[PDB]
RNA sequence: CACCCGGUGGAUGGGCCGGGGGUGUAAGCGCCGCGAGGCGUUGAGCCGACCGGUCCCAAUCGUCCGAGGUCUUGACC
RNA sequence: GGACCCGGUGAAAUUGAACUGGCCGUGAAGAUGCGGCCUACCCGUGGCAGGACGAAAAGACCCCGUGGAGCUUUACUGCAG
RNA sequence: GCGAAUGCCGGCAUGAGUAACGAUAAAGAGGGUGAGAAUCCCUCUCGCCGUAAGCCCAAGGGUUCCUACGCAAUGGUCGUC
RNA sequence: ACCGUGAGGGAAAGGUGAAAAGAACCCCGGGAGGGGAGUGAAAUAGAGCCUGAAACCGUGGGCUUACAAGCAGUCACGGCC
RNA sequence: GGUCAAGAUGGUAAGGGCCCACGGUGGAUGCCUCGGCACCCGAGCCGAUGAAGGACGUGGCUACCUGCGAUAAGCCAGGGG
């Protein structure tokens, strides 16, 4: 039940162009509180524990 | 749903099975045929 | 709605056994205000208060446990006994941003 | 400057894609942590690919450090043709486009 | 998505707290009748967003990007 | 409960090709692509069906091939009984 | 001696990172193993059966059954299952 | 092999090298696979590993791109390379 | 030297179009062979002293291919080496 299907070869070009807004952006993550390194802009970590209370392991 | 597969060893068997092949003038035909033919094995083979 | 509860339920229950769970940003944002709530009942302390909170969790242990145990490690502060604190991974195929939660302590 | 790579690699090439193109061109050890703590999957992968590759150098490419991705591509090749529902009578497989990956690791 | 207000020198969420609204006097003990129940305590109890207090809770700490000031003519200081 | 935002996976018929706007005219006589004109930045996602004479299928309704196949009787012939 | 036969065969793009996860009988938490676990193991709440989502005899299919190792592909995501 | 209950249909798929001398060892890694060494005339000859073209997906560079129409384009004139 | 007033050119590209270099994906291609095809000369019957054709079967250690078959990669005799 195909009503609706292109009609014309979409074209590379446009395609992707299409495909074009699309883009990443790298996590804004931070840096340790003491935990010294990069962690998830608002939390402690493999690397942390802390924050202002040890509520971790390592 | 009832397809028209459900084998019966008895079944398909029986019907089929060397011998009557064999027992038939026709059967026997093509069998022989078959055979040489081609090669491979055979119904009740089967 | 009855799954809405029943979470909160067994959640709650959980909880008050640890007092602090791994679950998903809001999942524990709102564990939190009920079990929270519940909580504040633990505080009333009696009869009735009893007679709720077990209405929902569903067990003398606990239920008690709470209510005398903790309840008093909190008689005094006002609502909040828990700190819900977000957490810096996610699970799996998912991506959820889940987190824990806990009594403020 | 060194390179790291591995091609009959299960995934989304394109996906893949936005992998790099983002810790693309880059100080090494900085990247180091946009996969180590970016998202999507690939990431994982694509971290391994950076550590075989800032070890060859130094270990036999040789300066670590001031060095990092002076450029990362990825390629498709082998599929993997996969066979589907039977249009309900005829074969509709898809394909889990295998993934090439190689990366560049020169110092500053 | 973009758009608005706030980011602990905060009242922004929730929490609590008064307030309203809503359900029709609770759990208990009490006192009448073999029982069923009733009557009382008791307009009780319980309360989802509505109006507003209070730093209990949770908006910590941190990054990034961003100007410099284009060419001619003339009018005035 | 999907649809929408996330992560994971990841098809499908049709399609020469294409950066494809409205107009009023036109041509084989119902044009985004030809003429004159008027509005006209580059891309996108959630949608709404109108046009691309959209998709499906070399019309079953039609006629044409001294095409075919089934039933009919005082059609032709021939056989069975 | 080839675009070109809705040509045959093979590969390769489309739509498209949108459409689908095969019943709306839901889960969630603690521990354990592992390179790596929403998707495995133990455990504790909770939901669905219950005339079945029960055991049984058959017929059909034939090692699919257990145990120790292992995950490349098949498991429409993972996956130490 | 495979669709067919059956009679029957009925595929695809060859190539390293002079010979394995077929990659001990060290490296990131759960591995596959990638970095060195060694064979070597050459391994962008490296294990479905001779020649290995096109289509089609990439990575950098030159030029070019936001008051603009046509697949095309081709004639003129200009600037960058 | 500052201010107003006007007048004209430039840089900035989310992807995009063309050109170049380097991969990947895909196997065309040439060349090649243990295989066919074709025509000509040789030959021309097997069978119960259970044929042609299969079944299950041994290798020390196993699916397949094989040659045998139970005295199963073979047991005797003569010729060649």
């Amino acid at each position: 039940a195909k009503h609706p299907v292109p009609k014309k070869k979409t074209s590379k070009s446009k395609r992707d162009m299409r495909r074009s807004h699309h883009a990443l952006t790298a996590p804004n993550l931070t840096e340790c509180p003491q935990c010294h390194g990069k962690k998830l802009s608002h939390h402690i970590c493999p690397n942390c524990g802390y924050y202002d209370g040890r509520q971790v392991l390592a | 749903m009832k397809r028209t597969y459900q084998p019966n060893n008895r079944k398909r068997a029986k019907t089929h099975g060397f011998r009557a092949r064999m027992k038939t003038k026709s059967g026997r035909n093509i069998l022989a045929r078959r055979r040489a033919k081609g090669r491979h094995q055979l119904t009740v083979s089967d | 709605s009855s799954h809405r509860l029943a979470l909160y339920r067994n959640q709650a229950k959980s909880l008050l056994t640890h007092g602090r769970i791994t679950t998903t940003v809001p999942k524990a944002k709102e564990l939190r205000g009920f079990v929270d709530h519940l909580i504040h009942l633990a505080k009333r302390g009696d009869l009735h208060a009893r007679r709720l909170v077990l209405r929902d969790l569903q067990d003398v242990k606990l239920v008690r446990k709470l209510f005398d145990e903790i309840a008093p490690r909190y008689r005094d502060r006002q609502g909040g006994y828990t700190r819900v604190l977000k957490l810096a991974e996610r699970r799996r195929g998912d991506g959820a941003p889940l987190a824990l939660v806990e009594l403020v302590e | 400057e060194a390179k790291a790579i591995a091609r009959y690699v299960r995934i989304s090439p394109r996906k893949v894609r936005l992998v790099v193109d983002l810790i693309r061109g880059k100080s090494l050890e900085e990247a180091r942590n946009i996969l180590r703590y970016t998202n999507k999957r690939g990431a994982y992968f694509v971290a391994k690919v950076l550590e075989s590759a800032a070890a060859n150098a130094v270990n036999n490419h040789d300066l670590e450090d001031r060095l990092y991705v002076k450029a990362a591509y990825v390629d498709e090749g082998p599929a993997l043709k996969r066979v589907l529902p039977r249009a309900r009578g005829r074969a509709d497989i898809i394909k889990k486009r295998t993934s090439h990956i190689t990366v560049i690791l020169g110092e500053k």
